[PDB]
């Protein structure tokens, strides 16, 4: 049936922390009431505690575990309560509870619980370094918790160990507490942190969650530690990973219900006690106000207040809880007039004239504070309203004895350990604008108030005087005895706790909504007693489990939040969808209602004064009124604000938002009540204007994100930013900031100035040099930046941005966050964002970030990029991008057109013996593969085919091969891969179908030059690749075996846009070349994907219009579908963390029955997400569903293995493919994933070229890479990626394939312009000239100047040129342009090589070889390498310096160095034989030089570098021989 | 009023439909110390192809009231518009920036001012309308003599809603006697002092009497108070304020086309420009920029303004005086200029004298623009829209505006012959940009001690702000004199966030 719908507004409790859920109260042992007039009185003694039992010893630091003693100095004699406790708290991971009376020591208990989770890390030679441990430690106040957090760091720092306390936005201070022990926050801190995803950054390191006064659960805050408890209990047991879960609270039923919430063991991990145990005994007086007019209660009040002084005016301490403001002060002098007018009675607190040091109070006369008058009598005023040192003056003197009478306010039980005789408590209610009136104070509060009567040193037993209601009181007793049941709030923010866990996504479904909402204190509490929480009884029993009570109560949370876009999805699916606002107002902590409001108010032509409006209206303040009583200032309140809201009138909208004005201003407004207003408004208002303004942004409407930044700012600093730019900084005084804002001087002048003049400007050379400090600390970001044009409307700008200012590490601090946006012409709306996050490393340095920003039909003059901090004021730094001489390159002509002809049989080709090896694999071929059969057999043309990585290129490159067979039997065929990978398994397909069945030997090019020139020559088909068939045959003229080359194939031809494409460019271009020289007809045979710019390839290579053809990706064997994912993070880090949902649920949602390869960016990447994406699919019952096959069927393969990841992986169903393993284990893993036992494969971005095993599901997820070279994240390869996604599909069955690339937010955009469209070829001839043009110069090809200009007639750039010469930034693409360009490179690179020593350059014409030119040329080096080691290798060196000298060559930093390795070979190079003067090991020259330093030291390395040294040895034989040379 | 504008009639048909035909219509305005009243009557021909009805009325009123303060003496341009009808303070505010000092507002209190059509000669007149025009009468026509405006507006208001109740017991107040005539060149009966108290007790008591049989009350026993209530109804900032809605204006435009000359240049702009242009001026607040653009390859009788220079100044009522050192720019150095351009409050069909005295006196002080091939672009605010108008200075009036000292209204020596036109065309196939000066942006509108036109800055390739950018009003945004140590104050700080 299905789910029914509840009213959800009345089952629950109102106004939380008051509930008084009991329908009666019990008397305590000797209770006594006298009714009176105006008042009734009730009393109850003190308590008897509960006596030791036999053979009961309390527990000292002795016979305690030896290192938790440290740091507990100077306490021998804990509490009998922590005494008893302590066994299990050291000795016991259970869960444990407490219930005890405030004072009672449990704050040992759970402080001893740490100290021995931080033992559970330590080392016999290390200390209890923190890397191994973590805990989060959830006190409910914000001062009690900086008190603790103050405390424990002295204490704890015994080891060393930090305590931290959780205030930290959200990027800026990160990796500041993953540099942190143990985290001291609030419920609120830890819900937020969730919401925001820090928790599982630090999770699985995290074993410890210590919850102190949990009471709060029947207060309304109830729901974020309900959140807590929940979230905790089903990632729990999910993860399979323990915590200790300790919460402590005051003694009240209901807490074993609390623990079994908690998941704590009754049996040996409850530890339950009531009042008796109390550290002072505590007798309580209700006094319970029954008069009916305030009039008459609020004298009644300091009448009987005045009683409860002169009762206690002995000697005694009277402790006065005032609850406004300035009562503080208000409730003084109430008993100086009493005192005064009583006839010289009440006043005398001392024990003569001289006694009590009553000179002392008096000496004491001068203070800032109301001391003044209070300090002389012996009754005073305390609060944090006052001053700072004053309270500390107060207190002073109070733990003296010299202050028996102190009025303060609850911030005061929140503050120190501090103690008192007896307490007087005036009002019991605070005025809470959560609800917005003055309601019954906080259950924790009371409790608070009532902790501190009474000392363990001098006062017995203490006693309370709480003047409250007759009707409240009877909760109040039962407060104070135990009679409140602490229940929970949770079906309030069970809405909010719906929304921010489909955010979070352990709850997509109904399914999971259901078990999720079973996670909830409240679900305990359902199902031991469901009476006040919304059945009866008869129902109840008909679903006894909870089913339908979770069917029903999600349903509403589910269905408002789909209306208010939080989620979409029918009553159909289950399934959540969560968007970018849901997003928005779920992180940044604004009401789902107010977010709905904001949507539907967000415009793109927001001004101010209705921006500040809207913001004025969120539904988070649906409680706030406005009073007449303040109308009246009200007035002046809009008088005194320079933006007009007047479109709102006198209510609550304008009130509000003329109270945002006023603050920004620093506007002094009269009224407490208006205060708290802006009080509660304000401390709301960053958040609320943070939701919009990320929502606004992603819409966007920039011009909205420029007012919301603006706001932001504005809210963060609570001032304007037409304020003087110093406002921001403590440093500068108002008065100094003043100065500078007098007179009209702006500040983007204040830098050329010298440091006198600086302050020259109000004419104070006294503060120009501290002035100057200030404007060398004012922030700025330099921006350089390059357009290119690849396509008409698609262009890419790439900016490089230094800090300008050098940063201060105590105001700069961690590192600084901005938006760089990339806008239109006319700047309304926003291109695109790349959020900067800029490290303390990486300060005035260039920060180089590429992104892809297009146009459209109106070619504009000018777009934007605007690089502006999140936090700052008045700082930002705008970039234009100029376009008015703008010229992109030739719209491409459209594809050529898919015809329909006969599937071709294999038997086509009238062979028998070459259709042997083609009948029995595929029984029909691809329409490309059929369409390009007439011109790829029955011709000797050379030709150019694109298609997409998959649609049977190997065919295209064989059916010429074949073709040429049959032209001759000794002819000659060498294809070029520069993918080494690509060449090596095509080889591995080509040596099958060759060698066995036609005969024709096949040789793969190698390294070994005379080796290489030896294999050619034997085989009449080389693979080969592209320095290895440059580099050799570059000089082919004498090498009689090159000319004779009937047939050459080239494989990857689109390869020409990235580096190191030069190469084989440049063989193509000699390869046409000797076609044109040896007088016979070369074919050539080119094999690519999809490309726009095939025309010119064509065209250049030797095809026509015609005998060109070229198809686009989406003509495909098995069409794929690709698809964006994205985390909306920048963190490399977080978006790694939280895209492991999408790839498990990928698997199960796309490709359930067919097998998933996953590619990560590392390869230790592809074990952790084997384990990941097993601890997912652990968790969802059906386990172990990446195996296909039985238990047994694996050993055999499993026997041989060598990493116990990879063995359990396997066993799984999961595997990884990367370098580690053993080539077996690779042979074995790729027989598994590709015959079906194994249904998944992780795989590490490297490995996506020599992928041998194909798949029917591809997820590259994190696309980024964590490059050592620039110590930061970078795309990953297009061509590479796109290959990738080529790499799932299974022709034999599947009939579409699933491709998911999971990127980032402005990673996945590029994705959509790049993917879906086909791929150009461009051309880096104008950089990479220089190396070939010598080599030819020396091979006597390139004769003069002239000559170079007719080597430049036949490349790459030649074609692309006049096609996008914005490519190669060529301001012409006329003839005279074309001409100039081509010269005037030609001129500058022999001038250059001609410097470099290398050649001779004659009468600015001619030019020749010279004998570094010619070492060059021979050992295939590049000229930069040739040059240092010219202007290197001398005399005097020797095997160190030319060590060096050749480990810096260009060849050798192309190895990268990987994430944290510079502590690795920095260890490494201490006891390195050669040592160095000031290197950092993230450049690869001091790399190389350790590599050489291992290599000559013979130890055994970590195969990470053990790979680059052998790379580095490969090749370094050449410079060698060069070098001697 | 707006509540007469929109009528229609309901008749049996034999499909058994209720067939509505439309009705004339009328917005009324009054004015009660003038005892004046206007109604604008559109006769129902209006409604016959626009299928939208009560809106419809609704923008017909506001366009009207529009119009109508265009045409009226700006001595009675008046500083509040009182609308009845809520529906009316919006397009009202949409189309009166016109009259942008004019606040539009509704009242909670309600007029009966369209039940004053009971009276045969307003209602009959207003259906017999034959086409659109609007009208004007004197209501309290006789009473002004030795009676108060205040009172004239107290009882047309209390004998309107006696006549809005019933009108028959008003027809026997206001017809008591057969000799007592009314005045027909007045609206109401010329009656006596004594006579017109008397007859003010009648509507009173008619008010109070109905009031009371109605709603079964005492009516006696009702104060003074519901009596009153219920008888007469029911029981720069500014700048900061209008100039925000410059978005909805750019999206209405008119370009002033007319006779050809056919022989000189034509201009091309791109609206995008335009519409950024009157977003970063005001209403009232006219902003001056220098135009830059192309012409097209072998259409040398084409110029298409295709980027904007905003050079450092500011902009008054009539006139705008920009930097006598003029832009130099890259984007523009292989652009021309041509001419000038400023935003208008106000609409008339005749070139500024000082604009084009500038415009001479800039191209006499460089020769680089050409006199004839320079033109100025006034963009006017009208009812609720711009329109745009681009005219040009021949030898004539580039003499007036060279030699010209003085500026005034009227000066000795403007002529009707002085500036002549060129035609102007709005394009959406290519878009530009602006470019600004560089240490400052372009407004300097609130300082006027940073001000010159030989002023030294350079111009930026980069977009404009509003007006009223928080950075050029300097003034206002730096006004802070501040008690600082009131925060200690009040040190419940509770935050738990973050």
């Amino acid at each position: 049936a299905p789910r029914q719908v509840l009213d959800l507004e009345d089952l629950v409790f109102t106004q939380g922390s008051h509930f008084m859920a009991n329908k009666r109260c019990q008397l305590p042992d000797g209770s006594f009431r006298r009714q009176r007039k105006g008042y009734e009185e009730v009393h109850v003694p003190a308590l008897k505690p509960k006596p030791f039992g036999s053979e009961e010893q309390l527990l000292p630091v002795e016979k305690l575990p030896k290192y938790a003693q440290a740091g507990f100095e100077g306490f021998k004699t804990l509490n009998r309560i922590q005494s008893k406790l302590y066994r299990a708290a050291l000795e016991t991971d259970e869960n444990l509870l407490l219930c005890a009376p405030t004072g009672a020591g449990k704050t040992n208990v759970a402080l001893m619980c740490m100290l021995r989770e931080i033992g559970k890390h330590i080392n016999m030679d290390g200390t209890i370094n923190v890397d191994d441990f973590k805990i989060i430690y959830i006190a409910p106040m914000r001062s009690l918790v900086q008190e603790m957090v103050g405390s424990f760091g002295k204490r704890l720092a015994t080891y060393g160990i930090t305590v931290a306390e959780l205030t930290g936005d959200h990027q800026l201070c990160k990796e500041e507490i993953s540099a942190t022990q143990i985290i001291v926050c609030t419920p609120e801190k830890w819900d937020i942190i969730t919401r925001k995803g820090g928790e599982r950054t630090y999770t699985q390191l995290v074993r410890l969650i210590i919850l102190d006064e949990i009471h709060l659960l029947h207060d309304d805050r109830g729901p974020v530690l309900e959140a807590l408890v929940a979230r905790a209990i089903r990632n729990i047991e999910m993860t399979q990973e323990d915590v200790r879960l300790i919460g402590l609270s005051a003694t009240l039923p209901n807490y074993e219900d609390v623990a079994t919430f908690l998941r704590v063991d009754p049996a040996k991990g409850l530890f339950y006690f009531d009042n008796s145990f109390r550290p002072v005994p505590l007798e309580q007086t209700y006094v319970g106000i029954t008069e009916k007019k305030a009039i008459k209660r609020f004298q009644i009040m300091n009448e009987i207040v005045y009683e409860k002084i002169m009762e206690h005016a002995g000697k005694n301490q009277v402790l006065v809880f005032v609850h406004s403001r300035k009562e503080t002060g208000k409730t003084a002098r109430a008993i100086r007039d009493m005192c005064l007018e009583k006839d010289t009675l009440g006043l005398f607190l001392r024990e003569g004239s001289a006694s009590t040091e009553v000179l002392r109070t008096e000496a004491e006369q001068c203070k800032n504070l109301e001391l003044k008058d209070l300090l002389p009598y012996g009754f005073a005023i305390h609060h944090a309203g006052m001053t700072r040192v004053d309270r500390t003056l107060v207190e002073d003197l109070f733990a003296d004895k010299h202050i028996q009478v102190l009025v303060s306010t609850a911030t005061l039980a929140w503050g120190v350990n501090l103690p008192a005789h007896t307490v007087i408590i005036k009002g019991t209610q605070v005025y809470s604008p959560e609800k917005g009136r003055w309601t019954e104070l906080g259950a924790l509060d009371i409790l608070q108030m009532l902790g501190r009567a009474g000392r363990p040193q001098y006062d017995t037993k203490g006693e309370g005087i709480l003047i409250t209601s007759h009707g409240e009181l009877q909760y109040y007793l039962s407060l104070l005895n135990q009679q409140l049941p602490i229940e929970s709030q949770m079906v309030s923010k069970l809405p909010d706790m719906l929304n921010a866990e489909i955010v979070l996504g352990n709850v997509q479904n109904a399914k999971d909504a259901v078990n999720w909402l079973g996670y909830a204190y409240l679900y305990i509490r359902m199902l031991r007693s469901p009476t006040l929480y919304g059945i009866s009884h008869d129902d109840l029993k008909g679903d006894p489990l909870l089913d339908q009570r979770r069917l029903d109560l999600v349903h509403t949370a589910a269905l408002m939040l789909d209306k208010n876009n939080l989620v979409k999805y029918d009553k159909k699916t289950g399934n959540f969808q969560v968007t970018e606002l849901g997003r928005i107002a779920s992180h940044y902590y604004i009401t789902n209602d107010t977010v709905q409001t904001y949507n539907q108010l967000l415009k793109p032509t927001l001004s101010e004064i209705e921006l500040f409006r809207v913001f004025s209206l969120s539904s988070e303040f649906k409680n706030i009124t406005v009073r007449e009583e303040e109308k009246l200032e009200l007035q002046k309140l809009l008088e005194r604000v320079p933006i007009p809201v007047k479109e709102s009138i006198e209510e609550p909208s304008a009130k509000i938002n003329v109270l945002l004005q006023a603050f920004i201003s620093q506007l002094k407004l009269e009224g407490f009540a208006l205060m708290a207003d802006m009080v509660y408004v304000t401390q709301s208002a960053g958040r609320l204007m943070r939701a919009i303004f990320e929502i606004v942004l992603n819409r966007g409407w920039a011009q909205l994100t420029d007012k919301t930044l603006n706001l932001c700012k504005m809210i963060d600093k609570r001032m304007w930013q037409s304020m003087c730019p110093l406002r921001q900084f403590r440093k500068l005084p108002e008065e100094v900031v003043k100065k500078i804002e007098k007179k009209n001087f702006p500040f983007e002048r204040l830098y050329d100035l010298n440091h006198n003049e600086i302050g020259e400007l109000i004419r104070m050379p006294k503060m120009g040099k501290t002035i100057h400090k200030y404007v060398h600390l004012f922030p700025k970001l330099e921006l350089s930046v390059h357009l290119q044009p690849i396509t008409r409307s698609t262009l890419k700008v790439e900016l490089t941005i230094t800090p300008d200012f050098q940063w201060d590490e105590k105001v700069h601090g961690s590192s600084e966050a901005f938006w760089i946006l990339v806008e239109d012409v006319d700047s309304e709306v926003i291109l695109h964002h790349e959020y900067f996050l800029l490290k303390a490393k990486y300060a005035q340095d260039e920060h180089l970030i590429t992104f892809f920003v297009p146009v459209f039909e109106p070619l504009p003059p000018q777009y934007f990029i605007r690089v502006v901090s999140d936090r700052w004021l008045s700082c930002e730094t705008q970039l234009p991008v100029s376009f008015r001489h703008l010229i992109l390159p030739e719209k491409y002509p459209p594809p050529t057109e898919l015809l329909d002809l006969q599937p071709l049989p294999v038997s086509a080709l009238r062979n028998s013996a070459f259709e042997s090896l083609y009948q029995d694999k595929f029984p029909f071929f691809n329409p490309i593969q059929t369409q390009v059969f007439n011109t790829v057999y029955n011709s000797d043309d050379n030709v150019f085919v694109g298609a997409p990585t998959g649609s049977g290129k190997t065919i295209c490159a064989e059916f010429a091969i074949l073709r040429m067979l049959l032209q001759s039997s000794e002819g000659r065929c060498v294809y070029i891969t520069p993918m080494e990978a690509l060449a090596e398994q095509v080889y591995m397909d080509w040596y099958e179908k060759f060698q066995d069945r036609l005969n024709k030997k096949v040789v793969l090019l190698t390294g070994e030059t005379s080796t290489d020139l030896k294999l050619l020559g034997k085989g009449n088909i080389i693979i080969s690749t592209p320095e290895k068939w440059d580099i050799l045959s570059r000089r082919w003229k004498q090498r009689k075996n090159v000319q004779n080359i009937n047939l050459f194939v080239v494989d990857e031809v689109h390869l020409i846009g990235g580096e190191n494409g030069p190469v084989l460019e440049v063989i193509c271009s000699r390869m046409r070349y000797i076609s044109s020289q040896i007088e016979r007809p070369i074919r050539i045979v080119a094999l690519s994907s999809s490309l726009s710019n095939a025309k010119d390839v064509a065209h250049w290579l030797g095809c026509s219009a015609t005998s060109t053809f070229n198809f686009h990706p989406n003509v495909r064997p098995v069409p794929l579908e690709l698809h964006i994912q994205g985390f909306n993070i920048s963190h490399t880090q977080t978006r790694l963390l939280s895209m492991a949902k999408p790839v498990y649920h990928a698997i199960t949602k796309h490709s359930p029955k067919k097998p998933v390869i996953v590619f990560v960016p590392s390869r230790k990447q592809t074990r952790l997400t084997a384990i990941d994406i097993l601890t997912t699919c652990a968790a969802d019952i059906q386990r172990q569903r990446f195996l296909h096959c039985t238990e047994k069927d694996l050993i055999p393969y499993l026997e041989k293995l060598s990493d116990s990841t990879l063995k359990e992986t396997l066993l799984n169903g999961v595997g990884y493919l990367h370098e580690g393993l053993s080539p077996m284990e690779r042979r074995l893993v790729e027989q598994l994933f590709s015959s079906g036992a194994i249904q998944v494969v992780v795989a590490s971005r490297s490995l996506c070229w020599g992928m041998n095993v194909a798949a029917h599901l591809v997820i590259i997820m994190d696309t980024q890479y964590y490059n050592g070279k620039i110590h930061a994240y970078v795309d990953y390869p297009i061509y590479d990626v796109l290959q990738m996604v080529g790499h799932a599909n299974r022709p034999l069955q599947d009939d579409e394939g699933r491709c998911v690339i999971m990127c980032q937010g402005s990673k996945k955009d590029f994705f959509k312009k790049f993917l879906y469209e086909p791929l150009p070829v461009e051309s880096h001839l104008d950089h990479c000239m220089h190396d070939h043009f010598n080599a030819e110069i020396v091979t006597k090809t390139i004769e003069n100047k002239q000559d170079a200009v007719d080597y430049l007639t036949w490349t790459f750039l030649y074609r692309r040129m006049t096609q996008n010469p914005n490519y190669y930034n060529l301001q012409g693409i006329s003839h005279r342009h074309l001409s100039d360009h081509l010269s005037e490179l030609v001129e500058q690179t022999l001038s250059d090589l001609e410097q470099s020593k290398c050649i001779s350059i004659e009468d600015e014409m001619d030019v020749a070889p010279l004998n570094l030119g010619m070492i060059a040329a021979y050992y295939y080096i590049n000229y930069t390498t040739i040059e240092l080691f010219s202007m290197s290798l001398n005399a005097k060196t020797k095997v160190r310096g030319l060590i060096e000298i050749i480990s810096n060559a260009a060849e050798y930093e192309n190895i990268p160095i990987r994430h944290h390795e510079d502590n690795l070979l920095r260890q490494l190079a201490q006891k390195v034989p050669h040592k160095l003067n000031n290197p950092k090991f993230n450049d690869p020259h001091v790399k190389t030089n350790l590599l050489l330093q291992a290599h000559l030291s013979r130890m055994q390395l970590s195969a990470e570098l053990q790979s680059d040294t052998e790379e580095i040895l490969s090749k370094a034989i050449r410079l060698i021989q060069a070098c001697v040379d | 009023d707006d509540t007469n504008v929109y009528r229609v009639t309901i008749h049996k048909t034999f499909e058994g439909n209720l067939t509505t035909k439309p009705i004339n219509g009328a917005i009324f305005i009054f004015n009660p110390r003038t005892g004046q009243l206007f109604l604008k009557i559109i006769h129902t021909s209006v409604w016959a192809g626009q299928k939208r009805l009560g809106q419809l009325a609704k923008w017909k009123t506001a366009e009207e009231v529009a119009a109508l303060i265009r045409s009226l003496p700006v001595e009675e341009q008046p500083k509040q518009i009182i609308v009845t009808r809520k529906g009316m303070l919006d397009p009202l505010e949409v189309h009166l920036l016109d009259f942008p000092n004019i606040v539009i507002k509704g009242s909670e209190l309600q007029l009966p001012f369209q039940a004053c059509l009971k009276v045969e000669k307003f209602g009959d007149l207003i259906l017999k309308a034959t086409e659109p025009q609007m009208v004007l009468f004197n209501l309290y026509d006789d009473w002004l003599k030795t009676i108060s405006s205040y009172t004239a507006f107290s009882r047309l208001i209390l004998i309107l809603r006696a006549l809005h109740v019933n009108n028959d017991r008003a027809k026997v107040i206001l017809k008591p006697d057969k000799t007592t005539i009314t005045e027909p060149h007045h609206i109401w009966p010329t009656l006596t002092d004594e006579e017109w108290i008397k007859v003010e007790v009648q509507l009173k008591d008619l008010i109070l009497a109905d009031y009371g049989k109605k709603n079964n009350v005492n009516v006696a026993s009702l104060t003074q108070s519901e009596i009153r209530d219920i008888i007469l109804g029911m029981e720069w900032r500014v700048r900061a304020i209008s100039a925000a809605n410059l978005h909805l204006r750019t999206n209405h435009i008119y370009v002033s086309s007319d006779d050809i000359k056919e022989t000189g240049y034509t201009y091309i702009l791109p609206k995008n420009v335009l519409k950024k242009f009157i977003c970063i001026s005001d209403l009232r607040a006219q902003i001056a920029g220098y135009l830059y653009g192309v012409s097209p390859p072998d259409n040398p009788q084409v110029k298409e303004i295709r980027c904007i220079v905003m050079v450092p100044q500011w902009g008054t009522h009539q006139t705008v005086h920009l930097p006598g050192q003029l832009p130099q720019h890259e984007y523009l150095k292989e652009m021309e200029p041509l001419g000038w351009i400023h935003t208008q409050p106000n609409e008339s069909p005749q070139l500024s004298p000082q604009d084009v005295t500038t415009h001479a006196k800039i191209m006499a002080d460089n020769p680089s623009w050409d006199g004839e091939k320079t033109i100025i672009i006034t963009c006017s605010f009208t009812p609720g829209s711009c329109t745009l108008t681009a005219y040009k200075l021949t030898p004539s009036g580039y003499e007036w505006g060279r030699q010209n000292t003085d500026k005034g209204n009227n000066p000795k020596g403007y002529l009707p012959s002085h500036y002549e036109r060129v035609q102007m065309l709005l394009s959406d196939r290519f878009l530009g940009f602006f470019m600004v000066p560089a240490q400052s942006s372009w407004n300097y509108n609130f300082m006027g001690v940073r001000h010159d036109p030989n002023m030294k800055y350079e111009l930026q390739l980069a977009n404009p702000k509003e007006f009223y950018h928080e950075v050029h009003r300097p003034s206002h945004f730096l006004n802070f004199a501040l008690l600082q140590e009131g925060e200690v104050y009040s040190a419940d700080r509770e935050d738990l966030y973050a």
